[PDB]
This record gives C-alpha cells, sequence and structure tokens, in this order.
RNA sequence: UAAGUGAUCUAGAAAG
RNA sequence: GUAUGUCUAAAUGCUCUUAUUUACUAACAAAAU
C-alpha cells in the first residue's frame, strides 16, 4: 500500500537493467496473476492423443 | 569461455561431485547417529 | 535338526554358545572386554 | 575420417569378447595404461606461489597437469586426487589434493596459497 | 524421443548400423548415438541375444521328453550374428526323436492351429533382436517379414526348412515369434518368452542402462520382525558353492557342488530349502550373477506356491545385492515388500547343520 | 464501447497490435534464437513461452 | 427454391 | 573442435568381478517468472 508510483518505476526499469522484465506492463504483487495456463497444459496432452500415445 | 576446471570430474567445486559427497556424508552420518544412540543407551545401562 | 534337550539343559547350551561366540570374537579382534550384555546383543544379532 | 564417425571398421574376424581378452592379456605388458600420473589439462584454482623460484602463478592459469589417484580416500566412497603442475620459470613439481570436506583443495608440498 | 527422432520413415537418412549393435541410425543424429552406445556398452546387444539363446536352450532341456526332443544343439555362430540384420542363422537347432507334424508358418499368439501340413525331423530357433522405433515398432509383423524373407531365399544357413524366429524388440520390450510348431510346444514357448521378458539378466541390465540414460525413477528394528504378519528370511550365500583341489599333474580343478537356497519363515520355522544341483552350472559364465537370478526365480516360485493366507509381507534378504533381481521377479506380487538389512545374519551356516548338509549332498536333481 | 448512462453498446472499437509492438516481439524472438547454440532445448522453449505469454 | 469441391513450404554432411 | 612440439645409430594358460567412470576433451554457448 506504501509502494506508490510502482508501474512507472517498472516501466523505467528498461533503462536501468540489461535484460528487462517482459511483463513490465503488469506486476503480480499489485495485480495478481492476470492469466493462468494450466488448462492449456492439461489439454495439449489430450490433443496429442492422451498419455499413452505420447 | 573462462574457468576450465568447472568441466572436470575431479574438480570438487563441480556440483555433481559435491552432491555425491553430501550423499556419502548423509548416509554415513545417519549410520553414525543410529550407532551413536545405541552407544549412548549402552552407556546409560552401564 | 537339533538335539532334544530339557529347558535347563537348553539354557545351558545357549549360555555355552554365547561364551563361545564371545571368546572367538576376543581371539579375533583383540577387544579388551565386553561392557554389558546389551552391547553383546549387537555382536550376536548383526555381526 | 571425421570426428563424428558412427562406425569404426573391424576386420572380418573380430570376436569382440576374444579381442577384449587379448587386449587385457597385453595390458599388463603395455607401457601406458599400466602406470600412474596420467595427464590432464587444468586451470589452477588456488592461485599460489612456486616455493623454489617464487613465481606467482595466478588464479585460472592453465597447465598440463598429472592427475593421480590417492589410495587413501576421503571418508569411504568419494575419491581424492593429486594434481601435479610445474612452475613456468623453474621446473619444480607443484601439486595439490582435492579434499571434498570443505568443498575445496589442499596444498601438497608444492607451493603456498595466498 | 529416440524412437521418434531416429525412425524408419525418414526422407533421406543414410542408414548406418551403429557400432557393435543392431540399432540403425537414419542419418547422423548427434547425442542419440552416444546415448545408444552408453546403453549398449560392452557388447550388450550380443550378450542379450546370447543370454536369450541360453535361456531357450535351458527351457528345451527342462522339457526334452515332453515334446519328443532327441537333442538341443546350440550352433557355434559367428559373434556378430546377433547384430547382422541383413542375414541370419539358426541359433538353436533341434533334433526330434519321432517325426514332428509341424504347422504352417504362423504366429506365437494364435489360438487356431492345424498340425497336418508339413512334417519334419529337425527344427531351428532363431533369436532376432531389434531396436524398435515409432514407425516399425510392431514386432510380430517384423518377425513374420523376416521369416518370409530368410526361410525362402537360396539358403539362410538353416539346416531344416522348418523352424521358428523368436524376436524381441529391445526398445519397446515387445516380443513375438513366428514359424512352425508341433502340438503342445507353442504355449510352453510363449510362457518361456514371458518369463524371459520378466527376468533375463541381460535384458534387465539393458533396462537399467536405459533408465540411467533417461534418468527415470520409480539392531533397532529387530522386534518388528516377530509380529503377527508373516515374513521370510532369504539367504543366497550358499547357492553357488565350489570345491578346489590339485590333481597329481598340478591342475587346480574348481568343481562346483550342490548348493542351497535357505528360505526361513521365522514365525513357524519352515525352512523351504531349495537344493540347487551341479547340473545348473554346466557350461556357464558370469556365474555369481546367474546364481542371484536363479535364487530370485526360486523365491518367486515359492511365493507362487504359497496361498494368499500363507504368503509373506516382508521377504527379508540377507545380502545387500539380492534386492533388484527379487524385485524384478516379484512384480507379480507387489503387495510383498522386499526388505534389506544391516544384520550380517548367520544363515550362511545352514551347511554347518548336519542333516541339512547331508540332504544337500544327497540330491540328484532340483529339489 | 458502452455508454455509461444508457448501458448501450453505442460504439465499436477495433484493435490491432501496433506495428512497433510487432517489431519488438520479432526482435525479442531473434534475441531468444540468437545466443542459443548451446542451450538446453528446454531452456529455449521456456524462453519462447515467456516471450509468447508476454 | 440455393450451404459443405479443390490450393499442403520443408527434408542433411564436413569443417569450424 | 579433443592442440602441440623436440627426442629415435642400422613365462604359460586359468578364471573370476560388474544396476559405474582414477574416465578424458573443452576449441563451442551462456537467461529468467
Ligand atoms: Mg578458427
Amino acid at each position: 500500500a506504501y509502494d506508490r508510483g510502482h508501474r512507472i518505476r517498472r516501466e523505467f526499469k528498461q533503462y536501468s537493467l540489461e535484460r528487462n522484465s517482459p511483463f513490465w506492463w503488469t506486476n503480480s504483487h499489485h495485480d495478481g496473476k492476470l492469466w493462468n495456463l494450466n488448462a492449456y497444459r492439461t489439454d495439449v496432452i489430450q490433443a496429442l492423443g492422451g498419455i499413452e500415445t505420447i | 569461455s573462462g574457468d576450465l576446471n568447472l568441466l572436470k570430474s575431479w574438480n570438487p567445486k563441480l556440483m555433481k561431485n559435491r552432491k555425491k559427497v553430501w550423499e556419502t556424508e548423509q548416509d554415513l552420518i545417519t549410520e553414525q547417529q543410529k550407532l551413536n544412540t545405541r552407544l549412548k543407551e549402552i552407556e546409560k545401562e552401564r | 535338526l537339533w538335539p532334544s534337550f530339557t529347558d535347563e539343559q537348553w539354557i545351558t547350551i545357549e549360555s555355552q554358545m554365547r561364551d563361545l561366540i564371545l571368546t572367538e570374537y576376543g581371539r579375533k579382534y583383540n577387544v579388551n572386554i565386553s561392557a554389558l550384555t546389551q552391547t553383546e546383543i549387537k555382536d550376536i544379532i548383526l555381526g | 575420417s571425421e570426428r563424428k564417425a558412427i562406425n569404426k571398421y573391424y576386420p572380418p574376424d573380430y570376436n569382440p569378447l576374444e579381442a577384449e581378452k587379448l587386449s587385457r592379456k597385453m595390458a599388463k605388458k603395455l607401457k601406458t595404461m599400466n602406470k600412474s600420473h596420467a595427464s590432464i589439462r587444468l586451470m589452477t584454482p588456488f592461485s599460489m606461489r612456486c616455493l623454489e623460484c617464487n613465481e606467482y602463478i595466478p588464479k585460472s592459469r592453465k597447465f598440463n597437469g598429472k592427475k593421480e589417484l590417492l589410495k587413501e580416500k576421503y571418508l569411504d566412497s568419494i575419491k581424492i586426487y593429486r594434481l601435479t603442475i610445474s612452475c613456468p620459470r623453474c621446473a619444480n613439481s607443484i601439486a595439490f589434493r582435492t579434499d571434498p570436506g570443505n568443498s575445496d583443495y589442499v596444498m601438497e608440498v608444492g607451493g603456498v596459497r595466498n | 524421443w529416440s524412437p521418434t527422432i531416429n525412425r524408419a520413415n525418414v526422407y533421406v537418412g543414410f542408414l548406418v548400423q551403429l557400432d557393435l549393435t543392431g540399432i540403425f541410425l537414419h542419418g547422423k543424429i548427434p547425442t542419440l548415438k552416444i546415448s545408444l552406445i552408453q546403453i549398449f556398452r560392452a557388447h550388450l546387444w550380443q550378450k542379450i541375444h546370447e543370454s536369450i539363446v541360453f535361456d531357450i536352450c535351458q527351457i528345451l532341456d527342462g522339457e526334452l521328453d515332453v515334446l519328443q526332443i532327441e537333442s538341443v544343439t546350440k550352433e557355434t555362430v559367428h559373434p556378430r550374428k546377433s547384430y547382422k540384420m541383413n542375414s541370419s542363422a539358426a541359433d538353436i537347432t533341434m533334433e526330434s526323436v519321432h517325426e514332428w507334424e509341424v504347422s504352417k508358418p504362423s504366429l506365437l499368439h494364435e489360438t487356431n492351429d492345424s498340425f497336418k501340413g508339413l512334417i519334419t525331423n529337425k527344427m531351428w530357433f532363431d533369436v532376432q533382436l531389434r531396436y524398435g522405433d515409432y514407425d516399425s515398432h510392431d514386432i510380430s509383423r517384423y518377425v513374420r517379414a523376416k521369416f518370409l524373407d530368410y526361410t525362402t531365399d537360396n539358403v539362410s544357413m538353416y539346416p531344416s526348412p522348418t523352424g521358428v524366429m523368436i524376436g524381441i524388440d529391445l526398445a519397446y520390450n515387445m516380443y513375438d515369434a513366428y514359424g512352425n510348431w508341433f502340438n503342445g510346444l507353442k504355449p510352453l514357448i510363449q510362457n518361456s518368452m514371458r518369463t524371459i521378458m520378466k527376468a533375463n539378466p541381460a535384458l534387465y541390465v539393458l533396462r537399467e542402462r536405459i533408465r540411467k540414460g533417461l534418468q527415470i525413477y520409480q539392531s533397532s528394528n529387530y522386534a518388528e520382525l516377530f509380529n503377527n504378519d508373516i515374513k521370510l528370511f532369504v539367504d543366497d550365500t550358499n547357492v553357488y558353492r565350489v570345491t578346489v583341489h590339485k590333481t597329481f599333474e598340478g591342475n587346480v580343478a574348481t568343481k562346483a557342488i550342490n548348493g542351497c537356497i535357505f528360505t526361513l519363515n521365522p514365525k513357524t520355522g519352515h525352512l523351504f530349502l531349495k537344493i540347487i544341483h551341479t547340473s545348473v552350472w554346466a557350461g556357464q559364465k558370469r556365474l555369481s550373477q546367474l546364481a542371484k537370478w536363479k535364487t530370485a526365480e526360486e523365491v518367486s516360485a515359492l511365493v507362487r506356491s504359497l496361498p494368499k493366507e500363507e504368503q509373506p509381507k516382508q521377504i527379508i534378504v540377507t545380502r545387500k545385492a539380492m534386492l533388484d533381481p527379487l524385485e524384478v521377479h516379484m512384480l507379480d506380487f507387489p503387495n510383498i515388500a522386499i526388505r534389506p538389512t544391516e544384520l550380517r545374519l548367520p544363515f550362511s551356516a545352514a551347511m554347518s547343520i548336519d542333516k541339512l548338509s547331508d540332504v544337500v549332498m544327497k540330491a540328484t536333481e532340483p529339489q | 464501447l458502452v455508454d455509461e448512462r444508457t448501458k448501450q453498446r453505442t460504439a465499436k472499437a477495433y484493435l490491432k497490435v501496433s506495428e512497433e509492438e510487432i517489431k519488438k516481439f520479432d526482435s525479442r524472438i531473434r534475441g531468444i534464437l540468437m545466443a542459443s547454440g548451446s542451450t538446453t532445448f528446454t531452456k529455449v522453449a521456456a524462453k519462447w513461452n515467456t516471450s509468447l505469454i508476454s
């Protein structure tokens, strides 16, 4: 709650660091996980026949 | 590249070797503990 | 496979065996003395 | 003829087991393979002074050493090695051991660490 | 992913046969080859094949008079025959006492048969290893194809025209055989094959190697032994026993003697003593290893014999390295755990007991 | 797009990733690919995923 | 009263 | 990319151990959420 002006800081990280964050736009702690991809993981296997086929 | 030794078996600072050493210690240590307790018990009995 | 002793006799036999085990061990590893009976248990079982 | 060569040519009569046996028979006689101090290339982790001529061989400097097995292992089943080196200027045999208790080395009558 | 990455349906791969193995590489694929070599180190393929052959021979010996077999001759093949995939040769030639009425070329798992087609006095078994791969991983089909090819053309170094081609896909662990059969043979053969697959030493070793390559994985406690749950101490120290003696000429004759498998129930005192005979070790090598396997097999048999009420929970083993084989053999019985121990238990002095020793001495068979 | 008063979907707004962003993505991909002659296939894959997820 | 036809890149060897 | 250079006169069979490697090479490449 005291970390204010955080997004801007994150954005400006680009100029301080060599390899930057590719998720500058969000931030887990203030926003929560804006995506979740376990479903995808589950389904890829299925798509590929099931486990046995693999 | 830089530090060569890092790609050697004999090098102890190599991680695999370290792990192995730890494992050895852990097993041996456990054995000692098992025996140590027994020894203590014996002493107490005495 | 074994001789059929009476209970006392059996006990005696067991004792003798134990003694033999101890003595042999002493002969072998030149240990000074057995500390207790519970220390000798280990010797008996595990070896 | 090319480093990634899949199959080396064998003669038309090459009983592999028999061949192996033969090799073994002619391994005790053999000069190399039946000896200690087999060569190795290594950089020096200790960064130390050659005790004879005080040549300050620094960290990571590359040498063609001799690795030999020390019979007296550490604890039980984790080997330790003598790793011979020569000083650049004077040809004094520096070496060191790899005692893995501290995850590091030990100097062996060659030079001193600093 | 070797069995997809290396595979038969390749566009342009120059199919080199890998060194001292039957593992075709359709083009130079880099790490794969190394891995394969590691797996099949120290002529492993050959060992596997030979081991299988030996097993087959043993089986034949066991069931000689049941199937009317005069003699079971293991042919002195060229060492590379295991890994000559182009040609082949009869490994186990098989003489008949009376004339066999064999079936037509057919598969190992076929319920319907007809034993009125061809007749023969002599037969052969061929063992054909193959490393499988996603496209041609079907083993049975492959074996059939081989049979069609080898048997027919000119001469495929078989003494008889009729025989069988056992085939074991090492990379898929599938097995199948195809060829000619006589009445009562086929089921037995199938059983033997199954047994081999469950536990051949060479195959086990191969499996272990594969696992390693892949990095795949699956005093104080003395009073616990004597609770209401049934257990079995198993010793293997006196299984392979030898006596050494000098002749008058000087030659030290290392004569193998009749051994035992000490299997003691500590609750009831039932010593299930299997007497191993000297005829087991005839013409063998890597002997200690073989003995362990034998012991394991015996244990398995014993377990099978015991009904579900009388079966153990913890089969305790005396030695350290009697675990794995036992485990392999006891995959049929997963409920039965196999336990190691710190105790150097004194069941190696089973031969010190007189009556037992006498019994061991006076045995003319496995008993 | 919605009018807050009446709750009507009064307008549309079509989106397209601006060319600059596309270019950036491409660059990132290139970077991932370049300086990866070694890398454990899996590491590379992970990197790609990260990029793609972003 | 009338949907659902077709377009299918590739493709490995050496040395570094 | 498994470096290199100088240096050169013209006991026999036996078996048993393994679910490993005193293994060696680094020229090749180097990042996170
Ligand atoms: Mg160059």
